[PDB]
């Protein structure tokens, strides 16, 4: 049962298990040992907001209240705590719940304006207070969001409630759409998380090479300076176990390579054009193609991921547990290109067979008729 | 006589010496060498055939699986040079290698079961050189500098003096193979002979010979007849006393314990080790150079032999060590060019490829050992990666492969021509002393004595020579003229470093009149390593030209012999830094080599053929080829596409300007257009102008330069900078990133200058923080809650659940967007913009492929028109009938050609779409470019060719400029005191002659300003090129002097281009004699008047036209300011330079200067509150704004780091008290 | 990954006051460690402070003391170098606690000698090798008896050569005794781990954590190999490699000079983090980079008085920016800081005059790239000049040895008030007219 547990663990989990196993028996990977500076910089996020509290006088007692707010600020820019919950954190009876509103607004007014505001209407309303600038359409605008009339815009239902004049109010709503809802969250240099590919797929010219595999595959060497051959039989028993191990490991990569060839061939229609619209291959169907037992192919299918030109996929999603999609393909193909020579019905069936989609010369005709387009009448 | 270029404008020449051998190809050392690399050579000549044949046939052990190599080929390049340069792929060719697998028979007289000779096995692609002498690996032209190493052979060194404090010196021999382990013999005061493999360790000599199966009786036999201290040293037998080993087995065991110490020795392991060092054919090599210099250095008769060492070689050279040791000489220095070998891209490419072949051979013997019978064929036991992992490791990353310097058209040429003693195989900069740095008399005519870098490496680079050529083996050649008896023959012989040493060679400048017999009683000659006057008839050879000693950067210095050597160095080296100008003015005083430069590099536009130009535009040039040059098939025309406003490695702008008017005959081998810094075939590194040497009230102090406002107004020294700002991401585990098309968090203005696709529009005012490309990115399935539905309702945006990843214009930077490239990873479309670039290239190609149609269809059309007439002639009815209406064959070729149009065009279109190819996970890349015009302004660097630097101090108006009698302003005011100190007097002549060279022009213009008859200007131009008596003018009137020479006027009305060869240039009475022509005084000085006063300056003032060079040091790129930036993480400190975002490094010497002064809080704040301290910086910042200037210093954070770093050892460090 | 070279439990939380599990997020709950994922909610800066430890299955020598010129492991035992080097390399046995059999207490043997000594004296005889041998040898050896033995011996022998090495060694020993370090501590049972933020990742384990990862790995193998009952050759050579890896991790380049993946340069060790670029001189001593500074090309000042120099306008706006903020909000030109910087970013014409106010009597500091004499740094008075180039006075130009051929100058702002005074007092131009080398004028026209 050592081989079966060996195959279907995550490629990251497998190497972790072998690393423990590698310590226990003397076998060695490629060490890249040939025997003969800065990855870091500063960044500011809420630290920017803390620049405010140091320079702006809160005295001492209120500054600690403001420092308690910035922690509650989400990456989105809004407080997780309730205004009475930060009151619990300070653990003082001199906050009054009024003073916290006094400081909370003042840190709201430092750029980004609108920041650190509960319920988002604050953020929009407290956006407007500084934004007021005496003008122009905001007086009617401040009414909508403040009155709880923020049911809209779900949709002129406002007109009955707001009583302002109709079409001119859109010159307010248009001005409302110019407010940033949630400053300032901005992109850090996180790649972000990239899923290390198991296998690989791409197409060299006029062909599909599923050859894989990324550098995930461990390269193990069983040879060391202990080639010397109760003590001695232990090293023979362990070397025997380690020689079986590399064999079982090499078979895993050999199986992944094979299974990948047959799962891409069966599904190529999805692979070639777009996503979904995958012919539902069954584990047994692939299990029939090659000797592998369905239990072994289900296991290898579980956690070993797949890189595709479009997206990355678990290889378990390839499994599952029509006319409209082909019509759009026909439309897309015939509408595309055809600069001088129209695309003949025979050519479409050839193109679709080449990509793996199976359609008859007669069915392409009926699909094109249902599209309402006459074949080949259009020309230069 | 003159080329169709000189028909436009000709450059006069000064001086005497005739040119027997014209200037050779400047790109030779590159093009010819890489040509010798990749070639089909039916013999052992170096190349792919060489490494390939030598590593082959690869045979297994007794398996008779031997894999044989036959031949090879390079498939047509997958992408052309122009397309591969835009995309960033490698410009290369597939290597198709014929292999033959013959399986033998089991225990027979070489039978064959079956032979699978399988068709081409594909091993990688290899980088192809251009006609520029350059390579394209990714997107950029790069150069591989030729190297210089110790020539394979036997080295004889000394190490006298300081070795051990006795002054008794030493005799240490050595052996330097091309491949394999080194060899050394080191002598000690104890005098015993010590042999060493590599640098490893010291062993008594007996361990080598006895290991070769030599008993004691045969040791003392070879090296002795004899104990004598003044003649025959008993050194071998004095070494034999410290000998531990009595026989072969013992010596081999001790060797195996030497090379690999710390492991139990055996017999068979030692035998294979020692036999695999200097003996085995696989590990050790000499080849053609090693046995050559080996023999000649050993005084041997045979000039060739095996590439391996034998007992006779070892004992031979060992005897040579004893001969040189006792009383006999002589020492061989490492300086002589006979001990120096040059390596070129071809040779090193063959070596790396060979490494790939041996590393794959190691894997071939295995699969051929353990395999079965006929199944596996070539393409099975041979892979691709083992090859490209070598050749790419060389071309891609190597100390000898450096980015081409593309700013200055002179820099590419002086780059591809170079020498480097550093790098692989040669001495480094941390070891080799002043010896190899200095100049050797053998450098004459080969290595440029002047042009070398100044800095940590001096003399470790140097340069080539104008006429220099690569020697057959490793050496350098110099051109020489054969002088037999008293007749100097026109045969140009080539002598190597050691060859030339023994002959007696005269000098290129020696006066011979009449039929070329030496007039002098005794001419100067160089016999051996020295120079002196020699007998009249004793001349063996004579130098070809006076320029053969110097290089391109040297020869391009006017009046070189006038300037001091140091300032000549500085000047020629500064010349390579000159930035391209907006308008290229040819130098008024040149060397004549400018044409030999501008043409020798791809910066210009050459001509495959000639004949009248068809279509001349600012983009393309179409030529009609004549019949004599044109090939019979396909006929054809010459289509040229000029590169317009493209980037460069220096952030400069490269652009082509068509120089042909229209409808004009051209000659093959002529310039159709002009690239950057090239004026009508003449190399223009910059512009010249009016200079006057006077003190101005102190803005000219030292090298500071005063420039008139007229210069910055006329927009001459202005340059065009192009920067490449690129953005690519997508592919996140949360889903792909989309490029713009919506970008929440920004208002209307940002989206206004971005196209509907989301790319920036072509052209814009872009500065500061603008958005070049919108870039988004998801986070996903945030729980909506009641709140986010409201959020997604009212705005909703994208829907904007997603962050802003955008590429934005870097702050403090600006420009204008010109060109945008997109590479879309295959399988992912783009909405519009990408389709617009694809379609744009498609139309640019389609209208071009119609030229081979409309021209050929019209010609074959007229051919139909001719044949049908004898067949039913109607001329007018032929005009009448439509164009669509032997007949067999002609009607056939029509259809075939049309179909060819179809398939060719379609192939090009698919080629446009398919290759974007990018990295895994890279989805879409956008390369955006920004072009700005950077003018001149105080602080910018400006210098001459003569070694005078400069920095513009103030830009003075046209008023304050001192002016002459006619009121002409001076362009640049420079300091007189710089010349008598720097000892560069060439800049004094280049000015004076300039005043003459400009003066004639100023007259010519005036004479054309009065629009006289064709005859008067004809006579005056006759006089202009006549001047002082002699040579070598070959004056005008040869062609038509009316319509043909009229254009020679318009080009002369600016100035009069003049050629001043290096040592053949002008002279005093020549300059004065040309100054007499228009009107000028002999002193070269006139009267000036201050524009701020109107009075006269006492004494004369030297004025003229001097050539100025604008380097790229420009202030705008340098000046920096930092108040508070981002800090470092590990140790909280300011960042990486003057360059963003950091601030100037305040060093320990600055701390010493602060320690000298009583300044205490200054140093304290310097290393505490300003930078290092974590809290002190912020608590200080909250002060500075408040208006209270004070500090709460605390302790530096990096000391708190040092505490933990020491605490990571077994050491404890605390803080007490 | 928990219990790795980077972990929250071993060191600290990734996010400020946040858990790895997410139960404890706000700064309400601080001191509490966790219910589930082991972490303590705390500032993230404690991840650059706290250290871990690695337990070695076998003892290990500290290569710093062995390779020191007066080798502290060998000279403490009065043992030579080449020998103790043979002992720790597992290339020979050493005798410890000789007892009464035949041999000495410190003597060195070989294989056939070791077994030959075991066949006759089977018990009451002890000889071993490796770091354990030097450990127990150093521990059993004590300095109490050597004081009296040495001193009395010094009285006994009548030659200087007899007692010279005696008094030398005995003084070294008793000073060692007073120090508080006992010799047993040069054999490391545990190893310290540098905080994660002092050896930051690039996601490529590097230089360092590469080394640490080697020592960890190869050591864990030994920890499992002892319990797995493996012969003497295997565990012997892997103990040797454990010593090798700790050697490289502590101070590389002493013997093996292991070099990181993709080669060729040897990976930097912990001593290389002290012995630095040229040294730790880079940061602590040489004061590294400094804020409120910048450079640009230098041109002529002929219109300047001796006490003043030119400065770029756009550069001065950045240099004095923190002063310009406060001076702006002090006049009421800007409400708060955010609007103040928002104004200086727009470069509104009102702020240049504010700058003119704070830059008038406020001195600056120039300097050249090379600095020799104390006059190499001279403070002048700033004069706003339009351009990107800095202007220097020609009289003091002879001090810097500054040619106008394209050299650059560095500027500095004396922020704290005392510094503002020291810049105009002892650092000014007029106050140094005479070179400290010679009392002759340094201002002399050129
Ligand atoms: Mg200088
Ligand atoms: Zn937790």
């Amino acid at each position: 049962q050592q081989a079966i547990r060996l195959l279907q663990l995550s490629t990251l989990e497998l190497q972790q298990e072998l690393q423990q196993a590698l310590e226990s028996n003397p076998l060695l990977e490629q060490t890249d040992l040939h025997d003969e500076y800065q990855g870091e910089t500063t960044q500011t996020l809420q630290d920017y907001l803390m620049w405010q509290v140091e320079l702006t006088p809160f005295t001492d007692t209120d500054r600690a209240i403001a420092t308690s707010i910035v922690d509650a600020v989400d990456d989105t820019g809004y407080l997780t705590i309730q205004i009475e919950d930060i009151v619990d954190s300070i653990g003082d009876d001199e906050i009054g719940l009024e003073e916290v509103e006094a400081v909370l607004k003042r840190i709201q007014r430092f750029d980004p304006v609108g920041v650190a505001a509960k319920d988002l209407r604050d953020c929009l309303l407290i956006q407007l207070s500084q934004f007021a600038k005496e003008t122009p359409w905001l007086e009617e605008a401040r009414l909508i969001i403040s009155d709880h009339l923020d049911l809209l815009a779900n949709h002129r239902t406002l007109m009955r409630v707001t009583r302002l004049k109709e079409e001119v109010l859109k010159e307010a709503v248009n001005l409302i759409q110019s407010l940033d809802p949630r400053p300032g969250q901005s992109i850090h240099t996180s790649e972000p998380e990239y899923v290390i590919p198991d296998v690989l797929v791409r197409k060299v010219s006029g062909r599909w090479t599923v050859e894989l595999n990324a550098d995930s595959i461990p390269r193990l060497k069983i040879n060391q300076q202990y080639a010397a051959m109760a003590d001695g039989q232990f090293i023979r028993s362990n070397l025997q176990e380690a020689r079986w191990l590399i064999k079982s490991l090499e078979s895993r990569n050999d199986t992944l390579l094979r299974v990948s060839r047959c799962i891409v061939e069966q599904q190529q229609a999805f692979f070639e054009q777009g996503e979904e619209y995958m012919k539902p291959m069954v584990l047994a169907d692939i299990a029939q193609a090659v000797e592998m037992h369905e239990s072994t192919i289900s296991r290898v299918t579980t956690q070993k991921y797949l890189h595709s030109p479009r997206g990355i996929f678990e290889l378990k999603y390839f499994f599952s547990s029509s006319s409209t999609a082909i019509r759009a393909l026909v439309k897309k193909l015939i509408a595309a290109e055809n600069p001088a020579k129209p695309l003949s019905d025979s050519k479409l069936t050839s193109m679709l067979s080449e990509q793996g989609i199976m359609v008859a010369r007669r069915t392409v005709a009926k699909y094109r008729e249902s599209l309402s387009i006459p074949p080949s009448n259009q020309r230069k | 006589v003159y080329s169709y270029t000189e028909k436009k404008r000709i450059r006069k020449d000064f001086g005497k010496r005739p040119q027997v051998l014209d200037v050779p190809y400047l790109l030779s050392i590159q093009l010819d060498s890489f040509q010798k690399f990749i070639e089909q050579d039916p013999e052992g000549q170096y190349g792919l055939e060489a490494a390939f044949r030598s590593v082959f046939p690869i045979q297994s052990y007794s398996g008779n699986s031997e894999l044989q190599y036959v031949s090879y080929r390079l498939g047509e390049p997958v992408f052309d040079v122009q397309e591969c340069q835009i995309r960033g792929v490698t410009y290369s060719a597939p290597l198709r290698v014929k292999l033959r697998l013959v399986i033998y028979e089991r225990e027979a007289p070489e039978g064959t079961v079956k032979d699978i000779k399988e068709q081409e096995v594909y091993m990688g692609e290899i980088p192809l050189m251009t006609d520029n002498g350059t390579f394209v690996i990714n997107g950029t032209e790069r150069v591989i500098v030729s190297q210089l190493h110790r020539s394979p052979g036997v080295f004889f060194d000394s190490d006298k003096g300081k070795t051990h404090s006795s002054g008794k010196v030493l005799y240490n021999a050595r052996i330097i193979p091309y491949r394999g382990s080194w060899l050394d013999f080191e002598f000690d005061p104890k005098d015993n002979l010590f042999v060493r493999i590599d640098r490893r360790r010291k062993l008594p000599a007996t361990i080598i010979l006895r290991a070769l199966n030599y008993t004691t009786e045969q040791i003392l036999d070879l090296f002795f007849e004899f104990t004598n201290d003044l003649d025959h040293g008993p050194y071998i037998s004095e070494t034999l006393r410290v000998d531990p080993t009595n026989d072969r087995l013992s010596a081999l065991v001790e060797i195996y314990r030497m090379m690999r110490p710390g492991e139990p020795p055996t017999r068979e392991a030692a035998e294979s080790l020692f036999e695999n060092l200097f003996f085995s054919e696989d590990r050790y090599d000499l080849s053609a150079v090693g046995r050559m210099k080996f023999n000649r250095s050993l005084l041997r008769e045979e000039i060739e032999g095996s590439g391996i060492l034998s007992k006779d070689d070892i004992i031979d050279v060992m005897k040579k060590l004893i001969d040189i040791r006792n009383g006999k000489g002589e020492v061989d220095d490492i300086d002589h060019l006979g001990n120096r070998r040059i390596r070129s891209v071809g040779e090193m490419a063959e070596n790396q490829f060979r490494v790939g072949l041996v590393r794959v051979e190691r894997a071939v013997k295995e699969r051929l050992s353990l395999g079965d019978l006929d199944t596996l064929m070539p393409q099975d036991m041979i892979n691709a990666k083992p090859i490209s992992a070598a050749v790419k490791e060389f071309f891609g990353s190597s100390q000898l492969s450096q980015f081409m310097v593309q700013n200055n058209p002179l820099s590419e040429i002086t780059h591809k021509r170079r020498i480097s003693a550093l790098g692989p195989g040669g001495l480094t900069r941390e070891r080799a002393g002043f010896e190899v740095r200095d100049v050797h008399p053998t450098h004459y005519g080969r290595v440029c004595p002047i042009e070398t870098p100044e800095g940590p490496n001096i003399g470790l680079i140097n340069s080539l020579s104008v006429y220099a050529q690569t020697n057959e083996y490793g050496f350098l050649e110099t051109p020489y003229r054969k002088v037999t008896d008293g007749v100097v023959t026109d045969e140009i012989h080539y002598l190597s470093a050691i060859e030339e040493g023994n002959y007696v060679i005269a000098q290129a400048n020696s006066n011979l009149d009449e039929e070329g017999h030496f007039v002098e009683d005794l001419v100067t000659c160089r016999s051996k390593g020295e120079s002196s006057l020699f007998s009249r008839d004793q001349v063996d050879y004579m130098d070809v030209s006076t320029q053969q000693v110097v290089s391109v950067g040297a020869s391009l210095i006017p009046f070189l012999e006038h300037d001091d050597a140091n300032r000549a160095l500085m000047g020629a080296n500064m010349q390579r830094q000159a930035v391209p100008t907006l308008r290229a003015d040819k130098p008024l005083v040149g060397t004549g080599m400018e044409r030999a430069v501008a043409v020798d590099s791809g910066v210009t536009a050459v001509a495959k053929r000639g004949g009248v130009v068809q279509y001349v535009d600012a983009s393309r040039i179409v030529i009609k080829v004549n019949e004599d040059e044109m090939y019979p098939g396909e006929a054809g025309i010459d289509i040229y596409n000029l590169t317009k406003y493209t980037r460069s490695n220096q952030n400069t702008c490269i652009n082509q300007m068509p120089c042909v008017s229209l409808g004009e005959p051209v000659e093959r081998g002529d310039v159709l257009a002009d690239g950057p810094s090239t004026d009508l075939g003449e190399l223009a590194l910059g512009q010249n102008m009016r200079v006057a040497f006077m003190p101005w009230n102190g803005y000219n102090f030292e090298d500071s330069i005063l420039v008139s406002e007229r210069v910055v107004q006329e927009d001459r020294f202005t340059t065009i900078h192009i920067q490449e700002l690129a953005c690519v991401s997508r592919d996140t585990k949360l889903g792909p990133e989309e490029i713009t098309a919506d970008i929440p968090n920004v208002g209307e203005a940002a989206l206004s200058k971005l196209d509907e696709s989301g790319i920036v529009y072509i052209g814009a005012e872009v500065t500061g923080g603008d958005i070049l490309v919108g870039k988004v990115t998801p986070k996903g399935e945030t729980q909506l809650t009641p709140e986010e539905k409201l959020l997604r309702a009212i705005f909703g945006e994208k829907a904007s659940d997603v962050k802003d990843s955008s590429l934005r214009v870097p702050n403090g930077v600006s420009g204008t967007v010109i060109d945008v490239q997109v590479f879309t990873r295959d399988g992912v479309e783009k909405d519009k913009r990408a389709l617009e670039i694809e379609e744009m290239q498609l139309k640019q190609a389609k209208k071009d492929l119609s030229e081979e149609l409309q021209i050929l269809e019209a010609g074959l059309f007229s051919r139909i028109r001719a044949v049908l007439v004898a067949g039913g002639v109607e001329a007018e009815k032929l005009d009448k009938l439509p164009r669509d209406r032997q007949l067999e064959q002609l009607a056939e070729q029509y259809d075939e050609l049309k179909h060819e149009f179809e398939k060719k065009l379609e192939a090009k279109r698919r080629k446009i779409t398919q290759g974007d190819d990018l990295a895994p996970g890279v989805l879409k890349i956008v390369k955006v470019y920004l072009a700005v015009k950077r003018r001149i302004q105080p602080g910018d660097k400006m210098a001459g060719r003569h070694g005078n630097k400069g920095v513009i101090s103030k830009i003075n108006p046209i008023e304050d400029m001192p002016y002459d009698e006619n009121g002409t302003p001076v362009d640049i005011v420079l300091n007189p005191l710089g010349v008598p100190s720097r000892m560069n007097i060439g800049q004094i002549l280049e000015t004076h002659l300039g005043m003459a060279a400009k003066g004639i022009g100023d007259k010519i213009n005036a004479m054309l300003k009065q629009q006289q008859e064709v005859a008067k200007l004809r006579e005056f131009i006759q006089r202009a090129y006549d001047l002082g008596a002699d040579v070598r003018q070959k004056v005008d009137l040869s062609t038509f002097s009316d319509e043909e020479v009229m254009r020679l006027a318009e080009n002369l009305r600016k100035g009069m281009p003049i050629a001043t060869p290096v040592f053949d240039g002008a002279k005093e009475a020549e300059i004065k004699e040309l100054l007499k022509l228009g009107d000028l005084p002999t002193s070269g000085q006139i009267r000036l008047y201050d524009g701020r006063t109107g009075e006269q300056f006492e004494r004369p003032v030297t004025v003229g036209y001097m050539y100025m060079l604008k380097l790229n040091h420009l202030v705008d790129d340098k000046m920096h300011a930092r108040s508070t930036g981002s800090y470092s993480l590990v140790t909280q400190q300011p960042l990486g330079g003057k360059a963003q975002f950091g601030g100037q490094r305040f060093g320990e010497m600055e701390v010493w200067a602060l320690e000298a002064y009583g300044a205490a809080y200054t140093l304290q704040e310097m290393l505490t509150v300003k930078s290092d301290d974590v809290n002190g910086r912020t608590k200080m910042y909250k002060n500075i704004v408040d208006g209270n200037h004070q500090m709460e210093p605390g302790m530096p954070e990096s000391f708190n780091v040092l505490l933990k770093e020491i605490r990571s050892l077994g050491i404890n460090i605390e803080l007490e008290d | 990954e928990r219990d790795g070279l980077f972990c929250a439990r071993i060191f600290g939380p990734v996010k400020d006051y946040e858990c790895l599990c997410g139960k404890y997020k706000r700064l309400k709950h601080r001191g509490v460690i966790c219910e589930k994922c082991g972490v303590e909610v705390t500032q993230t800066k404690v991840r650059r402070e706290r250290m871990g430890h690695i337990e070695l299955a076998s003892p290990t020598a500290h290569i710093w003391f062995l390779k020191s010129l007066p080798s502290r492991i060998g000279l403490l035992l009065d043992m030579p170098l080449r020998d103790i080097e043979r002992v720790l390399y597992f290339e020979s046995y050493v005798v410890i606690e000789g007892g009464m059999t035949n041999l000495e207490r410190q003597q060195i043997l070989t294989e056939e000698q070791y077994l030959d000594a075991l066949e006759e004296f089977g018990d009451e005889f002890d000889a071993k090798m490796g770091a354990e041998a030097i450990q127990a040898l150093l521990k059993s050896m004590d300095l109490e008896q050597e004081c009296e033995q040495l001193r009395e011996e010094l009285n006994e022998t009548n030659s200087e050569t007899k007692r010279k090495k005696l008094t030398k060694r005995i003084k070294l020993l008793e000073a060692f005794v007073q120090s508080g370090n006992k010799p047993e501590w040069m054999i490391l049972t545990v190893l310290p781990v540098l905080p994660p933020d002092l050896r930051p990742l690039v996601f490529a384990t590097s230089d360092l954590n590469d080394l640490y990862r080697r020592v960890i790995n190869r050591n864990n193998r030994l920890k499992r190999l002892l319990d797995l009952a493996a012969p003497d050759i295997i565990v012997r050579n892997e103990k040797r490699m454990l010593q090798e890896a700790v050697d490289a991790l502590l101070d590389n380049g002493r013997r093996g000079r292991a070099i990181t993946g993709s080669n060729k340069r040897p990976l930097k060790s912990l001593a290389d983090m002290i012995k630095g670029k040229q040294g730790r001189f880079r940061q602590n001593l040489l004061g590294k980079r400094v804020d409120y500074s910048g450079r640009s090309v230098i041109t002529v000042g002929p219109y300047l008085r001796l006490h003043q120099c030119g400065l770029p306008k756009k550069m001065a706006l950045e240099l004095f920016k923190p002063f310009i903020y406060g001076k702006l909000e002090l006049r009421g030109l800007a409400t708060t800081i955010k609007a103040a910087k928002k104004m200086v970013e727009r470069e509104e014409a009102v702020v240049w005059d504010i700058l003119d106010e704070v830059i008038r009597e406020h001195p600056v500091l120039l300097n050249r790239a090379p600095t020799l004499h104390r006059l190499g740094i001279q403070a002048f008075e700033p004069v706003l000049i339009e351009g990107k180039a800095i202007q220097l006075h020609p009289l003091v130009c002879a001090a810097y040895n500054a040619d106008f051929d394209g050299d650059q100058m560095a500027v500095h702002v004396p922020l704290t008030l005392e510094a503002q005074l020291e810049a105009r007092a002892l650092m000014m131009s007029t106050n140094n007219i005479l070179s400290p080398a010679n009392g002759e004028p340094i201002i002399v026209p050129s």
